[PDB]
């Protein structure tokens, strides 16, 4: 028996699947997958001050 | 973990007893990000799988 | 802002976030998924306008 | 001079600046000003 534990937190680590990276758009409305976080909206460039 | 997370692997291994996915469907593993996997190895009766 | 913040909410779910329900499970499981949180957003709306 | 304090489970209203950072918290169950404070989520009563 082997249990794979695991927690899905919108991935603050990324251990991903067999997936492969695009290029990224800015300014227009586009789907996006970013580690597993899955939604639709407009990327910009970000001034927050991370 | 820092790996790409291919389950594939385990479904050519080998046909298994059980394969019981509670969180997440077992089809839905590879497109998936995990922040950290733990695989817990241990061997136990029959009757203890439930 | 009482509405908005409900949306936040799990109401059983395993997660108040739709696009992670579709994205982690089957459609079978995530139905199951969706009416708990239909149930909670349905009860929400109707108390806003009432 | 060396200061050991311990963690306990604990609620905090955390006030964020414009940036990303933390500029003050009230400690919800230190005093019924404070817990109001939470009950409220404002620093000013
Ligand atoms: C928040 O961060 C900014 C820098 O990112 C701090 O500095 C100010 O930045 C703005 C940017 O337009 C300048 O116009 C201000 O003059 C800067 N401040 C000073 C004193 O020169 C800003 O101080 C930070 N805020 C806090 C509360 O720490």
């Amino acid at each position: 028996v082997v249990v794979l534990s695991f927690e899905l937190l919108h991935a603050p680590a990324t251990v991903c699947g067999p997936k492969k990276s695009t290029n990224l758009v800015k300014n227009k409305c586009v789907n996006f997958n970013f580690n597993g976080l899955t939604g639709t909206g407009v990327l910009t460039k970000s001034n927050k001050k991370f | 973990s820092n790996c790409v997370a291919d389950y594939s692997v385990l479904y050519n291994f080998a046909p298994f007893f059980a394969f019981k996915c509670y969180g997440v469907s077992p089809t839905k593993l590879n497109d998936l990000c995990f922040t950290n996997v733990y695989a817990d190895s241990f061997v136990i009766k029959g009757n203890e799988v439930s | 802002n009482t509405l908005v913040k409900q949306l936040s909410s799990k109401f059983g779910a395993i997660s108040s976030v739709l696009n992670d329900i579709l994205s982690r499970l089957d459609p079978p499981e995530a139905e199951v998924q969706i009416d708990r949180l239909i149930t909670g957003r349905l009860q929400s709306l109707q108390t806003y306008v009432t | 001079d060396y200061y050991v304090g311990y963690l306990q489970p604990r609620t905090f209203l955390l006030k964020y600046n414009e940036n990303g950072t933390i500029t003050d918290a009230v400690d919800c169950a230190l005093d019924p000003l404070s817990e109001t404070k939470c009950t409220l989520k404002s620093f000013t009563v």
